[PDB]
RNA sequence: UAAAUCGAGAG
DNA sequence: TCATACGCCTCTCTGCTTATCGGTAG
DNA sequence: CTACCGATAAGCAGATCTCTCGATTGCGTATGA
């Protein structure tokens, strides 16, 4: 699947095709469209065939998006939520939401559906509310932390990292330390994940879970999350508008 | 201290004011015409890296190093234009570059073979290429008796 | 004026001294590191004349550069008084160079040489005579920030790299015979030297140029 | 497209249950994400859809006349006094539910009534494919041209991205 | 040949084919150069195009 | 039938056995490069599409690549690859040896 | 052209006119560029297309002709150079990267002793030798990486990168210890090291092209009074 | 290198005019080629596809095939595609004998 | 031009001719270092 | 079914 | 008187390459 | 004195991603009707 022009290696990657009986456009995941550069604006990009097995097998393993999540121009990665997800994030990161049991579920499964092999494990786990009494609350840092947990596959650690954002603590009153994003045994305790943590942005996130468990769990991680911040969006829509 | 124009062999004689070990031009021909042809590379490499670094853009060092290189091959300060192109064993790539027909009859008055070896040359005769998966064959380990 | 001629003077031969302490031959840290007050006092006249029929010497190799060539002879420096390249003043130099059996011989002029000279100096082989000038050696290239540290390899580490990287000793990078380098070592056609580049990315790393 | 210069394909036939409703029972027959505006600075689509709304409302037309106001008689509350007066918001936002969940949204949603141009590059006139056709005759290769069912063109930049990759199978 | 240094196809690389074009475009400015035919000390007439 | 293709033989074989390099002194990666799992993948991919034995449990599987991944995950592949050094001497790695990630 | 309006205010119409001006200017330049930086990335790519590294661990071209004896010196891949200098996450996250990287499963075929003992021995050559001039360090032990392969005799590393991780381990004192944080660390640079094969000269012509192709994104006019006005940008790389 | 010409209309191009500019022979017929079994449309965004597949149309899907061959393990999917035709996906347009 | 239409040669001497063609004759081959120490064989 | 020139466009 | 085949009918950059005016040895 | 060797002055030659539409195609002349 190429566009023009190619300016590098990430503007000619190979994907798996999926076939959606609706209409006549190539339809493309949202992560692509950094490497592609493309927006959804009219525009136009090939999509070849290979006809053999070792271009099948080639394109699968040493062409795949997956393999292309760093450009080699400076090592910095390339894929990544745009525009969005990353103020969905920013929204639901935020410790001032709060989520009951139904839609801490319902957020879950609506994007680690474990018939598609979303999650290695197949029962999805939960974790305990944040605050037992009055009435269980989960927080959205939960569901990105049960998101990875569930993605992550099991008989291994979870991820350490300590990273910031691009929200100064300023932003979110005094005392605050959501500029500090703080990952404890792959649980999200601190800070919110925006631009800085998924998307062009280096050492965020998804760029360790990249080092740390192959390109492949990274991929599945974006997707994940993809799909759950499109979720959330919907339930609790962003807008703009001439009040800003 | 910085000037307008390149002579190094004026400041060497202002050892007292100028130290002369430290001598850096922006030049490059003149660089390899009195320093010699790695002083020309690491010029050539710092040159094409401060034009990137002014733009905010970051360009690893191993293709800037692979470039210099290239481009002091031969120990002259060559480059990616058909002038500096003409020494390649292969005149298929050249021929594919450009001016088709002076490539050409440079070729076939010494009946220069070329041994399929750049990609250029097995594209156009269509062969499996040389780089990547084509780098290597692969046997079959047959038990016959 | 005749303080910075003898400035100068001092300074080329200081390189020449540098030169050949690093093309291999025994020149100990005396006679280098002179001082200004001590060239003074040995190489000028009652009023400060260069007097450079007294500067010329004759280098031997060291046991270490013996030991790793062979083939290593004596060599022979030579400053050119007259301010010009002459034919007979050079031809005195170019004939002595068989009559003490000199493998090799450095020649410094003034400010220009005559071109039968150039059609002169491959005269005598295998002996090879260097031409330098008085005003290139002022500053020592070697020392120089960009550039590296420049190794001769021997035939047995020549052959070592050859054997050992599958290489044609065609296939290697080249440098130049007139790189200012290359005067520097001195080094014949097809002799590999080395070069421990300082990269941004990997410290110290050794890469291989032949000389052709 | 609008009348500012944003373009955009459309993307899916949203069904009017999962189209979001809002209080008053309109269900947009347009959604523009809001993303778009920071970049381009696009004001003045914010200020039409207000006018446009308070137009509508009171049956009236906006005149939009470059330099009729300043910044003592500003648009917006030019036209937010309208969008009040007439019971609506003074910003333009309105109370809106989802239409997959039935939940009120976290905040008022922007809405408004916009014109819209259909440009004419449909996308049944840009979308070609080719499986085995007619070819040339002094070179055997697919011709050139959607209208006589002919293949693209992979250039010098494809295929150096292609050995790029390594791939060699994939050029070949 | 004997010590493997080449074969009998001739060794070619882009340095030699460097140094053979430098000297096939010297050897053709010098033939170029100079008139009167040293082996038998005639002059030709001079061509023109 | 004459010595005019016996000598050519003899002295392709001579080359041939020249060019190669003793098991005893190869000195390149151990590991197997991703350009040649992907080659090892294909070529055992066509290699099962046409018909040629196969040594794993075919669990419901359709697809010749699948079967050459799981074949490749049992280490059960038999091809040997040639390496080929810049002069042009080879090393006969065997995908047995060669060790993956 | 110093306006004072705003866009949600609306601006006046001299200032219409002068941003009218400079959005012309920039669509004019944004069109010039693309086509700019198309002719020095084919030339780029044309002449380093057949580059390539070889089992040797020597990048060259598609005849035979050496370009480098090491990619950059270290033969590391730029994609995964990312997290070599990470040690602080290496050190957090070392029960993963060590289930990730299995040692136990990569000793019958390497060699493990020869490349550490010869990387100490330079290394403490070089701590002894390092208050000494450039030129006047005579090589007696050339680095590492020059006569063990790699690929395939762990411990043979840079000479920059055993020099930050010594360093780390000196000023971070931390159940994990040096010797096995060490032990991963060289595994790490063994497996994070560029294959024979890799399109080298392509990929440096696209990551010196495709940059490009981003010029004059910030102008930084030369406003300064008798600077040196180099040549900046496009024409810079033209030269 | 012709010579002759008062008015003309267009002088034909020679031998070496077709092998040697960038619509010449060469930089357009063997740097670059027009391909079979290769599509072309407007890319839609799906945030619902696995951030590493592509959705195909099926209008696409109808055309552009893969020689598949038959084996023990494929006969029943590719008798099935066959029964289902060129127009129904997944299906099959040609049956390539030996 | 540079021939000779009487004696039938270049209008270089037969033994630069030589010398050039001995010095081609040694780099078909490959020796780049013999071509250039054929030089000093003047005598 | 072609081939060239000019004109209008999309990314 | 008058139609289709034959005969043509003026605002950018890098080198390389040739010719021509100065100089040195013999 | 004069030929080989250079050092400009001028001219010459070669350069400066894909895709979709539409339109168009010479005067000039000279003899058999
Ligand atoms: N001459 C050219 N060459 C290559 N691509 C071109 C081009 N002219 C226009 N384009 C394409 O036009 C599109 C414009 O996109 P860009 O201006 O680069 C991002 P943007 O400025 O953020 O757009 P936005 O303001 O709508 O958000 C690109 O996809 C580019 O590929
Ligand atoms: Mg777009
Ligand atoms: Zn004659």
């Amino acid at each position: 699947m190429n566009r023009q022009p190619t300016l590098h290696k990430a503007s000619m990657m190979g994907h798996k095709v999926r076939v959606l009986p609706n209409e006549k456009t190539l339809r493309l995941h949202y992560a692509n469209t950094g490497a592609y550069n493309a927006d959804f604006d009219g525009d136009e990009m090939n999509m070849h065939f290979p006809q053999n097995e070792n271009a099948r097998a080639e394109a699968l393993n040493l062409a795949n998006t997956d393999s292309q999540y760093l450009t080699p121009t400076s090592g910095s990665p390339v894929r990544g939520l745009i525009q969005d997800h990353i103020s969905a994030g920013v929204w639901l990161t935020s410790k001032d939401s709060f989520f009951t049991r139904e839609q801490y579920q319902q957020y879950i499964y609506g994007c680690i559906r474990p018939e598609d092999g979303h999650t290695t494990r197949s029962k999805i786990v939960t974790l305990p509310p944040t605050i037992f009494k009055p009435y269980p609350l989960w927080t959205g840092k939960q569901i990105i932390t049960t998101v990875l947990l569930n993605v992550t596959p099991p008989d291994m650690p979870g991820i350490n990292l300590i990273s910031k954002n691009k929200i100064k603590n300023e932003y979110w009153g005094k005392g605050s330390l959501e500029n500090e994003v703080l990952f404890k045994d792959g649980a999200l305790l601190c800070g919110i994940l925006d631009k800085s943590q998924y998307g062009a942005s280096k050492y965020g996130i998804v760029h360790s879970l990249h080092e740390v468990y192959g390109p492949e769990v990274a991929a599945k991680v974006l997707s994940v999350l993809g799909r759950l911040f499109t979720n959330y969006i919907t339930a609790t829509a962003f807008t703009c508008g001439m009040d800003d | 201290l910085v000037t307008e124009g390149v002579n190094f062999q004026a400041m060497w004689d202002q050892e007292a004011f100028i130290d002369v070990d430290g001598i850096t031009s922006n030049d490059v021909a003149a660089v390899l015409k009195t320093y010699g042809v790695e002083a020309a590379r690491n010029t050539i490499v710092n040159e094409i890296n401060n034009v990137f670094s002014r733009y905010a853009i970051s360009v690893s060092f191993r293709h800037l190093d692979l470039i210099a290189d290239m481009m002091t091959r031969q120990g002259t300060y060559l480059a990616f234009n058909r002038q500096g192109m003409e020494t390649s064993t292969s005149s298929f790539m050249k021929m594919s570059y450009e001016t088709t027909c002076q490539f050409l009859t440079k070729a076939v008055l010494d009946n220069e073979r070329e041994q399929l070896d750049s990609p250029s040359a097995r594209i156009v005769v269509g062969k499996l290429n040389n780089v990547g998966t084509g780098s290597f064959d692969v046997l079959a380990k047959v038990p016959n008796a | 004026e005749n303080e910075r001629n003898i400035s100068r003077l001092w300074r080329a031969f200081r390189t020449v001294k540098e030169m050949v302490k690093d093309r291999g031959y025994f020149i100990t840290q005396e006679e280098v590191e002179l001082p200004l007050e001590d060239f003074k006092a040995k190489y000028c006249d009652s009023m400060g004349r260069p007097q450079r029929k007294m500067m010329s010497f004759q280098a031997n190799p060291t046991e270490e550069s013996i030991s790793k060539f062979p083939d290593m002879g004596s060599l022979w420096v030579e400053f050119c008084d007259e301010p010009s390249v002459g034919v007979k003043t050079m031809k005195t130099f170019v004939i002595h160079i068989q009559e003490k059996n000199f493998q090799t011989g450095i020649f410094v002029y003034q400010n220009n040489i005559t071109p039968s000279a150039m059609k002169l100096v491959p005269s005598i082989p295998p002996a090879t005579i260097e031409t330098f000038n008085e005003a290139a050696l002022v500053v020592n290239i070697t020392h120089h920030e960009l550039v590296p540290k420049h190794i001769r390899l021997s035939s047995d580490e020549k052959r070592e790299l050859l054997k050992r990287y599958r290489l044609k000793e065609s296939q290697l990078p080249r440098i130049q015979r007139a790189d200012p380098v290359a005067l520097y070592l001195g080094l014949k056609r097809g002799e590999v030297v080395k070069i421990i580049r300082k990269s941004e990315t990997s410290g110290r790393y050794a890469s291989y140029r032949i000389c052709m | 497209s609008s009348r500012h210069g944003q373009k955009g394909v459309c993307s899916r036939k949203w069904p009017t249950i999962d189209m979001p409703f809002s209080e008053t029972g309109i269900q947009p027959d347009i959604i523009i994400n809001p993303h778009a505006f920071p970049s381009r600075m696009t004001i003045g689509m914010f200020v039409e859809s207000l006018a446009g709304k308070a137009g509508a409302l009171h049956g009236i037309a906006q005149d939009s006349t470059p330099w009729i106001f300043n910044e003592d008689d500003t648009p917006a509350d030019y036209f937010g006094e309208q969008l009040a007066k007439a019971g609506y918001n003074y910003h333009g936002n309105e109370p809106m539910y989802s239409g997959a969940t039935g939940e009120e949204l976290r905040a008022d949603i922007y809405v408004g009534v916009v014109y819209y141009q259909r440009l004419r590059h449909m996308v049944n006139d840009k979308f070609q494919v080719r499986s085995t056709g007619p070819v040339n005759s002094l070179t055997m290769q697919p011709v050139k041209g959607r209208k006589r069912h002919g293949g693209i063109r992979v250039g010098e930049m494809e295929r150096d991205a292609l050995i790029g990759h390594g791939t060699s199978f994939l050029l070949q | 040949l004997s010590d493997g240094r080449t074969t009998e196809r001739g060794s070619f690389t882009a340095t030699v084919n460097d140094e053979r074009k430098k000297l096939v475009h010297e050897f053709h400015k010098k033939l170029l150069s100079r008139g009167k035919c040293d082996n038998c000390g005639m002059f030709s007439p001079k061509f023109r195009k | 039938g004459p010595e005019d293709f016996q000598q050519h033989e003899q002295i392709r074989r001579k080359t041939l056995k020249e060019k190669a390099i003793p098991k005893d002194q190869r000195a390149t990666t151990p590991y197997m490069t991703k350009y040649e799992r992907a080659r090892i993948l294909g070529t055992r991919a066509l290699q099962i599409s046409m018909n040629a034995p196969v040594f794993v449990d075919l669990e419901g599987e359709t697809d010749p690549l699948r079967i050459a991944m799981k074949e490749l995950a049992e280490k059960k592949i038999p091809l040997v690859i040639r390496r080929y050094l810049p002069d042009g001497s080879f090393e006969d790695w065997s995908v047995e040896e060669l060790i993956v990630d | 052209g110093y306006v004072k309006g705003r866009f949600y205010s609306g601006i006046k119409p001299q200032e219409y006119y002068f941003h009218c001006m400079a959005g012309r200017e920039g669509l004019i330049d944004t069109a010039v560029k693309t086509s700019r930086s198309g002719y020095l990335q084919r030339c780029l790519t044309k002449q380093l297309e057949g580059v390539h590294v070889s089992y040797d661990n020597s990048i060259r071209d598609a005849d035979g002709t050496l370009v480098q004896f090491m990619y950059g010196g270290d033969a590391i891949d730029i994609t995964k150079e990312s997290h070599m200098t990470q040690f602080e996450f290496c050190l957090d996250n070392y029960y993963a990267l060590l289930k990730k990287y299995n040692p136990s499963a990569l000793i019958e075929h390497l060699d493990v002793e020869s490349a550490l003992k010869y990387s100490k021995k330079t290394l403490k050559y070089r701590k002894k030798h390092s208050k000494e001039p450039h030129y006047k360090q005579s090589v007696k032990y050339d680095p590492v990486l020059a006569k063990y392969n790699p690929a395939k005799y762990l411990g043979s590393v840079s000479e920059n990168f055993q020099d930050k991780l010594e360093s780390f381990l000196d000023k971070n004192s931390k159940g994990v210890n040096e010797k096995k944080f060490r032990a991963l660390m060289q595994l790490k640079y063994m497996r994070s090291l560029i294959n024979p094969g890799e399109a080298v000269g392509i990929i440096a012509s696209q990551s010196v092209g495709e940059p490009s192709t981003q010029m004059t994104l910030n102008t930084f006019h030369f406003a300064g009074h008798g600077a040196a006005n180099v040549t900046l940008g496009i024409p810079r790389l033209r030269e | 290198k012709a010579q002759g010409r008062t008015s003309g209309k267009v002088p034909i191009p020679g031998v070496k005019q077709a092998l040697e500019k960038k619509e010449g022979l060469f930089r357009k017929h063997m740097m670059g080629k027009r391909v079979n079994y290769a599509a072309r449309s407007v890319i839609s965004p799906d945030p619902n596809i696995e951030t590493n597949e592509i959705g195909v149309p099926p209008v696409f899907a109808v055309k552009l095939t893969y020689p598949e061959p038959v084996t023990a393990y494929n006969i029943a999917e590719l008798r099935q595609a066959v029964i289902n035709g060129p127009d129904k996906w997944p299906g099959a347009t040609q049956i390539q004998n030996e | 031009r540079a021939s000779c239409l009487f004696c039938h040669h270049f209008r270089l001497k037969s033994v630069e001719v030589h010398r050039y063609a001995c010095k081609l004759r040694l780099l078909q081959y490959g020796l780049i270092d013999e071509s250039y120490k054929l030089d000093e064989i003047t005598l």
